[PDB]
C-alpha cells in the first residue's frame, strides 16, 4: 500500500478509488466496536505509514539541499507540503490528516533549522519579500522556528531605522527625524502585513526595535528625541504661511 | 592609437552584511583581523577581541580603533560608536 | 424686508421673518429658479449667478443642485480646453490648459460666488475627472504628461528661461498635480526622468531639482518623495566622494596611473529607479581594470559592507581617436568605448572578434555598431550593411567633421514604449503590493467584512495613491488564498475570515 503511495509521491498516479476504499476499509471493519474505532487503523496502517514517510521525506529533504540553495529549497518544500494537503486528503481516513502533515514538517523544516536560521539572516537584510513568506510558513508550524526570525527582523529594523535617522541636517532636523521613523514604521508595517501575515509576534519585534532607535542616546549626552518631537509639534501648529492647511495639520 | 581619458561611471551601492562577519576586515569575526591576518606570528592571536556597542555590531578591536582614527562613526549605521562589552 | 423689520419688530423676530420670507419667494419658486439654473451656469452670467447663489444659499435644498450644475459645466468647460491640444507641444499645453480653466474658475468662485467651500469643492470634484481624461479602452497619459512637462522645464534649454521663472511656474504646476489620481504613476515616471537629468548632468540647476523635490514633498507627504530625496542626496554628496577618493590616491604608498580623475556617481540601489535589466557580462578594459580595483579597494576603507554593483549601461566617457589629421574628442559610452579598443588592437575585426573582447549580449553588441554605423564613424566592409554573423569592418577614416566635440548619443532622453510598459506594469506591481497591505490590515481590524464594505474603503484609503481596479483587488485575495493568509467564508462569499 505504501509502495503505491511512494510511487504516487514519485510522480505517477495509481488507482486512488481502489486505494481510498482499501484504506477506509481498515477503519470500516471496526464500525461495530464501542471504543477506539480507529485502533485497528492506527496499529496496522498509520504507524507503518508514518515510519515510511518519516524515512522518505528525510531522504527527500537531504536529496534537495545538494543541488539547491535556500532561495529555491523553500519553494520545493511548499510544493511537497501542498501535495501532502492533497495526497492524504484522498488516500487516508480524515482523522490522520494532521499527523501526516505534522510528520512531513518534522523531516523537511524541523530537522533543518540550522540551515534555515543560517539563511534566515540573509533574507531579511536583502528584503526578499517573495522568499520571506515561504520562510514564515515553514517556521510557523515548528515550535522553535519563529523565535529566531523575530530577532533577525528586529536587528534589521534597528539597523535600518538608525540609518534613516543619521546625519540629519540641522536646517529641518525635527521634520526629518519624525518622517524618517514614520516611513521605517510605514514600510515595515506594510511588509509585515503583506509578507509575514501581519503576525502579532512580529509587531512586538518592530515595536521594540523602534523603541531603541528613538531612544538612541548620543555618547556622553542625552536622547534628543523628546526635544525633537516637541519642536516638530511647534513647526506645524504655529501660524505659518508655508501652506499647512487645516486638513493637512490634523 | 586610441587612448581613453574620461570614464563617467555610475555604480549602485547596497548592503552585503553576511552573518557573523567582520564588516571592516571582510572575514569572520572569530578569526583574526586583517591587520593581524598578515604577520600572524607577531600577534598572539588573542587581541582580536569581539567588540560591541550600542549599534549592536561586532568587529575586532583593531577595526574600530583603526576606524576611529579616520572618523568617530560606526560604518554600518551612520551614528557615533560606543563600547558596551568586552 | 430687513430694513422694514429693523424699524418695527423685536430683534429676536428678525431671523424668523426673513426665513419665512425666503420660505415663500425662493422656496416655493425653487423649481422656477432651478429651471434657468442650468442655463445661468452655461452662459456664465456672473452677476445673475451671484443673485441666484445668494437666494439658493438660504434654501436648505437649493444649493446642491446649483453645485452639480456648476460641476457639470466646469466638466463641460474643462473637456473642451483639453480635447484640441496639439500632439507636438502637448505637455506644455495640457498643464497650461488646466491652469487656464482652473485659474478663471478659482477667480470665478472666489469673486462672484463669495468663495464658498462647497463650490470650491465642486471645482475639485469636477476638474479631477477633467485632468484624468482617460479615453475609453486606453490609458490616461496625464502622469506621463506632467512628467514630461516637469522634465521639459527642468532641462537646460536653448530658450533658457530664468531661474525665478521656474519657481512661479512650478507653484502652479503643483495645483495641477493635486488632481492627478495617479500619483504613484507619476512617481515612477518622474524618477526615471530625474535619473536622465542626474547621471548625464542634463539639469537646469542643482537647487532647481531640490526646489522641485521639496515642493513635491509639500504636496504628497514624505513617503512619496523619500526615494527622490535620496537620489538628490547621493548626487549632491558625490562631488565630495570624488575628492575624497582623490585624497586616497595621494594617501597611497605608491602613485597609481589611470585615466582622468574619477567622477563616480555612487547611488543607493534601494531607492534609485535604476535596475540591472541587462545581464551582459561586460568586461572592463585592461587599461581601465586597475582603475576600478583602486576605487573598490578605497571604498572598503571609507565604507564597509557595501559590495558595489557596477552599472555599465549608463557609464560613459571619452576617447582620443588619434588616427586623423587633427585630434578629435568624442563623448562615448563604455559599451562603445571598449569595442573601440579592438580598433586600436587591430583595424581588421569581425563580429566574433568582439565576442571574446566584451562578453556582452548580442542585442547590446548590435546596438554598439548600430550606434556606430549610422554616425559613419566605422565602415561595414561587408557587402550587406545589415547585421550578420561575420560583420567584418574597420575604422572609417572619412569622418572629418568640423566639430571638435561630439557625443555618440544613443536613444537616451527618449521614451521607448517597452520599458514604459514595464514601468507601467511595475507601477501595477506596486499597486498590487499596497493593495494586499490594506486588505490584511482591514481584516486585522474586524476579521469579518462584506465584499462591498471591503471594496469601498480600500478605494477611500488608496484614493490618494490611485484608483484600484476591482479585478486587481480580487486578484489580491486569490494570492493571499494561495499564500494561506485570507479566507473567504463558506456560508457566503460576501464575508471573509482569517487563516
Ligand atoms: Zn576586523
Ligand atoms: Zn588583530
Ligand atoms: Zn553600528
Amino acid at each position: 500500500l505504501l509502495r503505491e503511495i511512494k510511487n504516487d509521491r514519485g510522480g505517477e498516479d495509481p488507482n486512488q478509488k481502489v486505494i481510498h476504499g482499501v484504506i477506509n476499509s481498515f477503519v470500516h471493519v471496526e464500525q461495530y466496536k464501542k471504543k477506539f474505532p480507529l485502533k485497528f487503523y492506527q496499529e496496522i496502517f498509520e504507524s507503518p505509514f508514518l515510519t515510511e514517510t518519516g524515512e522518505y521525506y528525510k531522504q527527500e529533504a537531504s536529496n534537495l539541499l545538494q543541488e539547491s540553495n535556500c532561495s529555491q529549497y523553500m519553494e520545493k518544500v511548499l510544493g511537497r507540503l501542498k501535495d501532502e494537503e492533497i495526497r492524504c486528503r484522498k488516500y487516508l481516513h480524515p482523522s490522520s490528516y494532521t499527523k501526516v502533515i505534522h510528520e512531513c514538517q518534522q523531516r523537511m523544516v524541523a530537522d533543518h533549522l540550522q540551515f534555515l536560521h543560517a539563511e534566515c539572516h540573509n533574507i531579511i537584510r536583502q528584503e526578499k519579500k517573495n522568499d520571506m513568506a515561504n520562510m514564515y510558513v515553514l517556521l510557523r508550524a515548528v515550535s522553535t522556528g519563529l523565535p529566531h526570525m523575530i530577532q533577525e527582523l528586529q536587528n534589521h529594523i534597528h539597523d535600518e531605522g538608525l540609518r534613516a535617522t543619521s546625519n540629519l541636517t540641522q536646517e529641518n532636523m525635527p521634520t526629518l527625524f519624525v518622517e524618517s521613523v514614520l516611513e521605517v514604521h510605514g514600510k515595515f508595517v506594510q511588509l509585515i502585513n503583506t509578507v509575514l501575515n501581519g503576525d502579532q509576534h512580529f509587531m512586538s519585534a518592530l515595536d521594540k526595535a523602534l523603541t531603541s532607535v528613538v531612544n538612541y542616546r548620543e555618547p556622553k549626552s542625552v536622547c534628543k528625541a523628546p526635544e525633537l518631537l516637541a519642536k516638530y509639534c511647534d513647526n506645524l501648529l504655529k501660524k505659518s504661511a508655508k501652506g499647512m492647511t487645516e486638513n493637512e495639520v490634523e | 592609437r586610441f587612448e581613453v581619458k574620461k570614464w563617467n561611471a555610475v555604480a549602485l551601492w547596497a548592503w552585503d552584511i553576511v552573518v557573523d562577519n567582520c564588516a571592516i576586515c571582510r572575514n569572520h569575526i572569530m578569526d583574526l583581523c586583517i591587520e593581524c591576518q598578515a604577520n600572524q606570528a607577531s600577534a598572539t592571536s588573542e587581541e582580536c577581541t569581539v567588540a560591541w556597542g550600542v549599534c549592536n555590531h561586532a568587529f575586532h578591536f583593531h577595526c574600530i580603533s583603526r576606524w576611529l582614527k579616520t572618523r568617530q562613526v560606526c560604518p554600518l549605521d551612520n551614528r557615533e560608536w560606543e563600547f558596551q562589552k568586552y | 424686508e430687513e430694513i422694514r423689520c429693523r424699524k418695527y419688530l423685536h430683534p429676536s423676530s428678525y431671523t424668523k421673518v426673513i426665513h419665512e420670507c425666503q420660505q415663500r419667494m425662493v422656496a416655493d419658486h425653487l423649481q422656477f429658479l432651478h429651471a434657468e439654473c442650468h442655463n445661468i451656469i452655461r452662459q456664465e452670467k456672473k452677476n445673475d449667478m451671484a443673485n441666484m447663489y445668494v437666494l439658493l444659499r438660504a434654501v436648505s435644498t437649493g444649493l446642491p443642485h446649483m453645485i452639480q450644475e456648476l460641476q457639470n459645466h466646469i466638466h463641460d468647460e474643462g473637456l473642451r480646453a483639453t480635447s484640441n491640444l496639439t500632439q507636438e507641444n502637448m505637455p506644455t499645453l495640457f498643464v497650461e490648459s488646466v491652469l487656464e480653466v482652473h485659474g478663471k474658475f478659482v477667480q470665478l468662485i472666489n469673486t462672484v460666488l463669495n468663495g464658498d467651500q462647497h463650490f470650491m469643492s465642486a471645482l475639485d470634484k469636477a476638474l479631477t475627472s477633467v485632468v484624468n481624461y482617460r479615453e475609453p479602452k486606453s490609458v490616461c497619459k496625464a502622469p506621463e504628461l506632467l512628467a514630461k512637462y516637469c522634465d521639459n522645464l527642468l532641462k537646460k534649454s536653448a530658450k533658457g528661461m530664468t531661474e525665478n521663472e521656474v519657481e512661479d511656474r512650478l507653484t502652479s504646476f503643483i495645483t495641477v498635480f493635486k488632481y492627478i489620481d495617479d500619483k504613484d504613476v507619476f512617481q515612477k515616471f518622474y524618477a526615471r526622468m530625474l535619473a536622465k537629468r542626474l547621471i548625464h548632468g542634463l539639469s537646469m540647476s542643482m537647487d532647481s531639482e531640490e526646489a522641485m523635490i521639496n515642493k513635491l514633498k509639500q504636496a504628497c507627504g514624505y513617503e512619496f518623495t523619500s526615494k527622490l530625496h535620496r537620489m538628490y542626496t547621493d548626487m549632491s554628496v558625490s562631488a565630495d566622494l570624488n575628492n575624497k577618493f582623490n585624497n586616497f590616491i595621494k594617501n597611497q604608498d605608491t602613485v597609481i596611473d589611470l585615466g582622468i580623475s574619477f567622477q563616480i556617481y555612487v547611488l543607493q540601489a534601494g531607492a534609485w529607479p535604476l535596475t540591472q535589466a541587462p545581464s551582459s557580462t561586460f568586461a572592463i578594459p585592461q587599461e581601465l581594470e586597475k582603475s576600478v580595483q583602486m576605487f573598490e579597494l578605497f571604498y572598503s576603507q571609507h565604507f564597509s559592507g557595501r559590495k558595489l554593483t557596477w552599472l555599465h549601461y549608463l557609464c560613459t566617457g571619452e576617447v582620443k581617436m588619434n588616427y586623423l589629421g587633427k585630434p578629435y574628442v568624442a563623448m562615448v559610452t563604455t559599451y562603445q568605448m571598449a569595442v573601440l579598443l579592438a580598433f586600436n588592437n587591430s583595424e581588421t575585426v569581425s563580429y566574433k572578434e568582439l565576442q571574446d573582447s566584451t562578453q556582452m549580449n548580442e542585442k547590446e553588441l548590435t546596438k554598439t555598431i548600430k550606434s556606430l554605423l549610422d554616425v559613419k564613424m566605422i565602415n561595414h566592409d561587408s557587402e550587406k550593411e545589415d547585421i550578420d554573423a561575420e560583420s567584418s569592418f574597420s575604422l572609417n577614416m572619412n569622418f572629418s567633421s568640423k566639430r571638435t566635440k561630439f557625443k555618440i548619443t544613443t536613444s537616451m532622453q527618449k521614451d521607448t514604449p517597452q520599458e514604459m510598459e514595464q514601468t507601467r506594469s511595475a507601477v501595477d506591481e506596486d499597486r498590487k503590493m499596497y493593495l494586499q497591505a490594506a486588505i490584511v490590515r482591514i481584516m486585522k481590524a474586524r476579521k469579518v467584512l462584506r465584499h462591498n464594505a471591503l471594496i469601498q474603503e480600500v478605494i477611500s484609503q488608496s484614493r490618494a495613491r490611485f484608483n484600484p481596479s476591482i479585478s486587481m483587488i480580487k486578484k489580491c485575495i486569490e494570492v493571499l488564498i494561495d499564500k494561506q493568509y485570507i479566507e473567504r467564508s463558506q456560508a457566503s462569499a460576501d464575508e471573509y475570515s482569517y487563516v
